[PDB]
C-alpha cells in the first residue's frame, strides 16, 4: 500500500461487510456489525467507473481488414505489407498490455488512497473524546449508542456533546 | 511443358467497363470471347476469407 492503509496499518479485509467498498465496524453493548460508507463507496464507483469507459473509448472498434494477396514477383511490396501489419500489431500489443499494467498499480492506489482518506476524516472528528487502538480502530472515551453510531458515518458527529464527559473519563488514565 | 496435359497457353484477362463505355474486340484467332459478363454492385467491408470452418 502507497498509501499505509491497506495491506497496511490496517491489515485485513472484511468478508463480513458486504454493503460496499469501504465502510466501519462497530461495537455498542446494543451489538455489533457493519455499515459501508455511501458517499465514499459511490464515489470510488463512480471513478473507477468512468475509468474503465474512459479507456474503452480510446478504442475505437476495428472495422474490416483482410490480408493482401500478392504474386511471386511482388516479394518487396508483400514484406512491406507484412512489415506495416506487424509493425502495428506491436504497438497495439505494447498499449494495451503496458496501459492494465500501469492502471492497475493506479486503481489499487486510489482505494488506498479513499480509504486513508476516511480514517482521517474520522481522526480529525473525534480527537480527544477517543483514542487510536491501532488498524483503524478508535475507542471511545465515552458511551456512545447505535443512534450515536449513525453521527459518525454520518459525517456530522457532535465534538462538543461528547467533549465533557470524556474529558473526565480520558483524564483518569 | 503439358501442364493437365497441354502444350498450350491461355491467357485469362478482365477490365471493369464503366457505365456508358463500349469495349470493342477484334480479332484473326487466338480470341477466346467473352460469352457471360457480370454487372457490379459495389458494397463496402465485404472481403475474401480462407477458412475451413463449416456455414
Ligand atoms: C478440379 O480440381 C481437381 C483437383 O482437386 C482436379 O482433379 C485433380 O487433377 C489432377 C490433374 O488431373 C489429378 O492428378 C493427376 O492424376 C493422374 C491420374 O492418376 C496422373 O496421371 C497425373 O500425373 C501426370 O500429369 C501430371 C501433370 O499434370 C504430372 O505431374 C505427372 O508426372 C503425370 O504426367 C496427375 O497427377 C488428380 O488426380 C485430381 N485430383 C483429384 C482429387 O481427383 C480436377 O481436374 C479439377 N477440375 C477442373 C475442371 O479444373
Amino acid at each position: 500500500g502507497l498509501f499505509g492503509a491497506i495491506a497496511g496499518f490496517i491489515e485485513g479485509g472484511w468478508t463480513g461487510m458486504i454493503d460496499g467498498w469501504y465502510g466501519y465496524h462497530h461495537q455498542n453493548e446494543q451489538g455489533s456489525g457493519y455499515a459501508a460508507d455511501q458517499k465514499s463507496t459511490q464515489n470510488a464507483i463512480d471513478g473507477i467507473t468512468n475509468k474503465v469507459n474512459s479507456v474503452i473509448e480510446k478504442m475505437n472498434t476495428q472495422f474490416t481488414a483482410v490480408g493482401k494477396e500478392f504474386n511471386n514477383l511482388e516479394r518487396r511490396i508483400e514484406n512491406l505489407n507484412k512489415k506495416v501489419d506487424d509493425g502495428f500489431l506491436d504497438i497495439w500489443t505494447y498499449n494495451a498490455e503496458l496501459l492494465v499494467l500501469l492502471e492497475n498499480e493506479r486503481t489499487l492506489d486510489f482505494h488506498d488512497s479513499n480509504v486513508r482518506n476516511l480514517y482521517e476524516k474520522v481522526k480529525s472528528q473525534l480527537k480527544n473524546n477517543a483514542k487510536e487502538i491501532g488498524n483503524g480502530c478508535f475507542e471511545f472515551y465515552h458511551k456512545c449508542d447505535d443512534a450515536c453510531m449513525e453521527s459518525v458515518r454520518n459525517g456530522t458527529y457532535d465534538y462538543p456533546k461528547y467533549s465533557e464527559e470524556s474529558k473526565l473519563n480520558r483524564e483518569e488514565i | 511443358p503439358k501442364v493437365r496435359d497441354q502444350a498450350g497457353r491461355m491467357n485469362y484477362y478482365w477490365t471493369l467497363l464503366e457505365p456508358g463505355d463500349t469495349i470493342t474486340f477484334e480479332a484473326t484467332g487466338n480470341l477466346i470471347a467473352p460469352w457471360y459478363a457480370f454487372a457490379l454492385n459495389r458494397g463496402s467491408g465485404s472481403g475474401i476469407i480462407t477458412s475451413d470452418a463449416p456455414v
